[PDB]
């Protein structure tokens, strides 16, 4: 039937051109039936699932009919809005219909090509209207169906579609840009769309360069500031490279002149990211982004030294980066008058010259020859005296490492061969990327046999039973002995090697094809390590360093001059710390299992769990585990957080109270060192662990010792938590403020009662004492301002401030003298130099004005300052001014005469045409949101004339502006007591605009109107 | 290839459980498990 | 105060600015960024290098015009 | 040669400049061919080669033998320009 109707359309067209009849309604009548046919075959196909061949033949036949009927109609003219709704239903139902192809190419791509070409020959005004409305549905369909990429890349064969649909696509992606980095498959698919849209602008240089010119700062900027605190920021850096290959090398004209004002803040960011120790391939990505910039040699001299550190890194092992590094260096050598180049290369001359010298030995004819040519281009700068000599290899000590006694059958002679390097080689093999499992087994055998043969084998079934059954194990009190690594002198050459063997055993126990043959072996050794440890530091058989009165001195460890009588069982904890501080997070599972095994063994052969907590070994465990949170790397800090979490949830609460201060300090340092680029989602975990620690420790209960310990820990913890109230760092300051709220929420006490005994810390800190607000950096100024705001926000007021008593006049007038200078020309100060925004600095002082409202003797100055902020030009500054106005709204009263005298200018410029801009409308709707009695019906009547003038301008200038007319109607929603007689005239002109523009699907004049309409 | 592995570096040897003596239910089942583990771990050669 | 401007299809300019108070020069390229410049001798070396770079890969213009104000 | 750089590595790095200059000076004779003489290909490139040779200079610590080798070789091509302009 569709086959017959495929060729029957031309007959209708031929008969319709003979005489002027009625054929428009007939053609659209079957189209609705065809649209309904899509729904029938798409809604019931989920429950229904030859069938597949018939279904695809029906879809292909009907789609060709849809293309054919559109071909006869269009072959432009403007389309009526009613059938655009039908097309909205058509496209919505078509995506659900395109599902049979999934269960079962060449014809699949062909049929999608015909479907994608239906909208190519349609009116562009209606083309963008339908696709903008149904852009989120299409993205969601791609999230479920992966075959729409064939349709996606067919939008650029040679249509005019890509020149218009891409504008909507990029706007939708920018709206949900922060969503990237949370999920996995959603971020990758969004990145794929970014690659395809960047391919279109790169392939078609016409009418795509102008589209990319605006809203380009957000793509470059917001990607950088959102990858700092995210889980997988690897997708953000994958997006910037694609933009670089499109803004340069191809479309270049108005894009080059737009990327220039972003190089200062972008090039100085990539320099800091490449100096970290994040990962192995991540650093290679950073040096690729910093180099190969889409900027020519000009307009780069002032920023030349910032491209030298990445050049050194690119010439240090990577196959592709060395080739690119030589090309970048060769380009500079070409035309730069190398005496100028020698001046800018001096700081990194030693590193670059050594890198070039070492790149002449690799087995490659495309690198050594290029490097030799580059070196020959230098006159004599490649052999000048280096101020830093080459590093040498030296041996610190003169001792003998581990050896294996192997005897021969000749002359009765034994041989001792060292295997120090063999263990290191085995560790490298286990850490390698592409090695066969056969050599992994051999490497594991070397570690296993060396570890077994090193320890002794004695006391078979006789001495072990007597020692474990001996008395004074569950009766005698364990002496308080503290074990610390702070007294360690130097690592012996054998301790490091034995540490490496243990780490290899732990790593070999998690890799698949070796796990079942290593878990019992590793677990049994850990049990052996613990039992020999507890037999040495116990009561009845204590060593002389384990007396009641003892010292943590060097004799505790294995050293040269002061040893522990040979290989004390303390290296197991060191191996646990190293494996938990590995770049791969697959060792955390075995790390916590080993810790659980260690406690399980100790809790059995000691009688009770609380007595095992007093054993001196756990004192060294926390110090070793908390030392991993001080390294500059981020994965090491994560290992410490996991160790903190495991020891908190498992071992009982009485232990935690004693070491709560130590855990809090370790969990607090992580959020302070991580400021510029934080992590792959580590501080979020740290905040959760801190929140869990506070709820567990502050939970009310029942012996006298537990209560005394709980309040003793409470006094020590709360003292530290008031220390960062005025901290210059915002992350710790906000966490500390949130720390106090949750602490009072858990317990049955208020907030100020907690901070009663610790007032002496904050007496001379939160106010300025012996200091000024102009001699300190803005980082401390904001922290002090927020401290005063938090100090005077609770309904119980602490540190009451009154002006003319003591020192409260200098501080008060200083913050009044801050909300006057707006432009940066009048604030040319040495302290206020590196402030690109200067907006957040005024916000903290503004909140202080609204924080204090209990002093009625002086309110004219603060009221004028508050209204001055509301009358500002910036958008973010005005929004915060509204926020503090709402905060100040809870005062005594606001007189009308104050409002009339403060909004005089707004009425002065009311009677003008070039004055009702977006900023003024935002100001006008903000001031009418509160105090809902400021205008009358005459003002509403005047505004009706204004909107008529606005709507008359658009219909002329059409054949930015859409938002202002949507906002001006939205202002009528906020204002109460609007006349009832104005409803009819406003809806009449709206229809007139909707009739001239012929738009009906979700107009911007509809969403605020429907809320405006339902009042009466 | 038929002799146990010995080391002449007694300074790096990990001391046994009984070494503290010369320097002066679940428990029974745990002892048996360790004794069996040590029994099968003694048969390690240099081959 | 010495303000020297340099005029070079494209149109990019080089500006040399010296603020009163210290003999430290400043630069800015306009197709509030500022450039650090040392003594007087370093100024022409940057200008000569900048002039040499812009003269090569344009090939449509040939000219040299500059002025001063102050 | 040994991994570290010392006086033994001087001659190879010292002669690297003249090796590429032989290739650079190989285009002098190609540009002086009468078939392609007087064009911008044999005029702009000649000035670039002259300017490039004028900029780069070795360090004074080298022996006078290498300074002569560079300069007389440059002089051989410098004196070859009056040889074809001498017979506007």
């Amino acid at each position: 039937s569709c086959k017959l109707l495929l060729n029957l359309v031309d007959c209708i067209r031929s008969k319709s051109e003979q005489e002027s009849g009625n054929g428009r309604d007939v053609l659209m009548r079957m189209l609705e039936v065809f649209v309904l046919k899509f729904h029938t075959i798409a809604r019931y196909q989920l429950s229904a699932i030859f069938q597949v061949t018939d279904c695809r033949s029906l879809v292909k036949t009907l789609v060709c009919g849809v293309k054919t009927i559109t071909w006869g109609i269009t072959s432009n003219k403007q389309l009526q809005p009613k059938e655009t709704q039908i097309y909205i239903k058509l496209v919505k139902y078509a995506m659900q219909a395109l599902d049979i192809y999934q269960v079962q190419m060449k014809e699949e791509k062909e049929v999608l090509e015909h479907f994608a070409g239906v909208f190519t020959m349609m009116n562009p005004l209606t083309f963008k209207e339908i696709f903008q409305t149904t852009v989120p549905y299409m993205v969601e369909r791609i999230s479920k169906n992966y075959a729409l990429q064939i349709v996606a890349n067919s939008f650029l064969a040679n249509p005019t579609t890509s020149a218009l649909f891409a504008t909507i696509l990029v706007e939708y992606l920018l709206d949900r840009l922060p969503e990237m980095g949370s999920n996995v498959e959603l971020s990758n698919l969004y990145l794929k769309l970014f690659k395809l849209v960047f391919g279109s602008v790169s392939l078609f240089a016409a009418e795509n360069e102008q589209m990319l010119k605006p809203h380009l700062h957000k793509i470059v900027n917001s990607s950088m500031e959102l990858a700092q605190t995210a889980k997988e920021p690897y997708n953000y850096f994958l997006l910037l490279r694609a933009l670089f290959r499109s803004i340069g090398g191809g479309s270049h004209d108005l894009l080059y002149q737009e990327f220039l004002p972003l190089l200062p803040n972008l090039l100085q960011g990539l320099n800091m990211l490449q100096s970290g120790l994040h990962k192995q391939h991540m650093k290679d990505l950073f040096v690729e982004l910093c180099l190969t910039v889409p900027v020519r040699l000009s307009s780069l001299l002032p920023y030349l030294p910032m491209l030298m550190d990445p050049l050194v890194s690119a010439l240090n092992g990577s196959q592709t980066l060395v080739s690119q590094g030589l090309r970048t260096l060769e380009l500079c050598v070409d035309n730069l008058q190398p005496d100028f180049l020698y001046d800018h290369i001096q700081p990194v001359r030693a590193e670059l010259m050594q890198a070039l010298w070492r790149t002449l030995r690799n087995p490659a004819d495309s690198i050594s020859h290029v490097a030799y040519r580059v070196l020959g281009k230098f006159g004599g700068s490649n052999r000048k005296m280096l101020k830093e000599s080459q590093k040498l290899h030296y041996v610190v000590t003169e001792v003998q490492g581990p050896s294996i006694t192997v005897e021969f059958s000749d002359c009765k002679a034994s041989l001792q061969l060292p295997m120090e390097k063999a263990i290191e080689t085995a560790l490298d093999c286990l850490k390698s990327a592409n090695t066969e499992p056969y050599y992994r087994r051999q490497a594991w055998e070397v570690i296993k046999c060396f570890l077994v043969a090193m320890m002794s084998l004695e006391d078979n079934k006789h001495a072990l039973y007597q020692l474990l059954a001996h008395p004074n194990f569950t009766e005698k009190t364990i002496p308080n002995v503290i074990i610390s690594h702070r007294y360690k002198a130097q690592d012996t050459p054998a301790r490091k090697t034995f540490e490496q063997a243990l780490t290899g055993a732990f790593m070999s126990a998690v890799i698949k094809d070796l796990r079942p043959s290593a878990l019992p072996f590793v677990a049994s050794l850990i049990r052996h390590y613990t039992m020999v440890a507890v037999a040495q530091q116990c009561g009845p058989f204590l060593l002389p360093c384990y007396q009641v009165g003892s010292q943590p001195s060097t004799a505790m460890f294995h050293s040269e001059e002061n040893g522990s009588k040979g290989m004390d069982p303390l290296v197991l904890i060191d191996a646990i710390a190293i494996c938990m501080a590995y770049e791969e997070k697959e060792l955390c599972k075995i790390g916590e299992v080993a810790l659980a095994v260690i406690f399980d063994v100790a809790s059995i052969i000691l009688g009770s769990k609380e007595r095992a907590c007093q054993l001196p070994l756990f004192s060294y465990i926390v110090e070793r585990l908390c030392a991993c949170c001080y390294e500059q790397a981020w994965y090491a800090k994560l290992g410490g957080v996991v160790s903190i979490k495991f020891l908190m949830e498992r071992l009982p609460l009485t232990w935690v109270l004693q070491n709560q201060q130590t855990f809090l300090k370790a969990l607090l340092f992580v959020m302070m060192d991580l400021t510029g680029e934080v992590s792959n989602g580590a501080v979020a975990m740290a905040k959760t662990t801190l929140e869990q620690l506070l709820m567990r420790c502050a939970t009310p209960l029942r012996a006298e010792e537990i209560v005394a310990a709980q309040e003793k820990s409470f006094h020590h913890v709360t003292h530290d938590l008031v220390r960062e109230v005025t901290s210059p760092n915002s992350t710790v300051r906000k966490q500390a403020m949130h720390s106090l709220q949750v602490l009072a929420q858990v317990t049955g006490k208020s907030v100020t009662v907690i901070m009663e005994p610790h007032k002496e810390v904050l007496q001379d800190m939160v106010p300025p004492k012996k200091h000024l607000l102009r001699h300190q950096p803005a980082n401390a100024q904001i922290g002090l301002m927020e401290g005063n705001t938090f100090c005077t926000t609770l309904q119980p007021r602490l540190f009451t401030m009154d002006l003319n008593v003591v020192e409260h006049k200098v501080f008060y007038t200083e913050l009044l003298n801050l909300c006057e200078a707006e432009d940066s020309a009048l604030t040319k100060l040495p302290c206020y130099k590196s402030l690109p925004s200067l907006v957040p600095l005024r916000i903290a002082a503004l909140n202080a004005l609204a924080a204090c409202n209990y002093l009625p003797q002086s309110r004219e100055k603060i009221i004028a300052a508050l209204f001055k902020a509301l009358n500002s030009t910036n958008s973010e500054l005005q929004e915060a001014g509204e926020a503090c106005m709402r905060k100040f709204l809870e005062g005594a009263t606001i007189e009308v005469d104050q409002i009339h005298t403060h909004m005089r200018p707004l009425l002065m410029m009311l009677g003008d045409y070039r004055s009702l801009t977006l900023n003024v409308v935002n100001r006008l709707t903000s001031v009418t949101r509160l105090f809902p009695n400021s205008f009358n019906d005459k003002f509403c009547d005047q505004m009706m004339q204004h909107l008529r003038k606005w709507m008359e301008v658009v219909v002329i200038t059409h054949k930015e502006e859409m938002k202002i007319c949507s906002a001006i109607i939205n202002l009528f929603h906020l204002i109460p007591a609007a006349p009832q007689t104005l409803v009819k005239p406003l809806l009449e002109v709206v229809m007139k605009t909707e009739r001239a523009m012929l738009i009906e699907a979700g107009s911007p004049f509809r969403e605020p109107l429907i809320k405006f309409l339902t009042r009466h | 290839k038929s002799t146990p592995i010995g080391t002449s570096c007694q300074g790096a040897m990990l001391p046994s459980i009984t070494n503290v003596i010369n320097l002066a239910n679940q428990l029974h089942m745990l002892t048996n498990r360790h004794d069996k583990f040590l029994d099968t771990l003694r048969e390690v050669k240099t081959g | 105060d010495v303000k020297d401007d340099y005029v070079f299809y494209q149109k990019t300019k080089l500006t040399i600015l010296q603020s009163l108070g210290d003999p430290l020069y400043y630069g800015k390229i306009q197709p509030s960024n500022w450039f650090i410049i040392g003594s007087k001798t370093d100024a022409e070396r940057v200008v000569n290098q900048y002039q040499e770079l812009v003269q090569n890969e344009a090939k449509c213009p040939v000219k040299m015009s500059h002025s001063s104000s102050g | 040669l040994p991994h570290v750089v010392s006086h033994v590595h001087t001659p190879l790095l010292q002669a690297a400049q003249q090796i590429i200059e032989l290739q650079e000076a190989a285009q002098i004779n190609a540009g002086l061919q009468p078939t392609n003489l007087g064009r911008n290909n044999s005029l702009h490139d000649m000035k670039t080669v002259v300017k490039t040779w004028r900029n780069r200079l070795p360090i004074v610590s080298d022996d006078l033998s290498h300074w002569s080798s560079i300069f007389m070789w440059r002089q051989h091509h410098y004196q070859g320009k009056p040889t074809w302009s001498g017979m506007p």
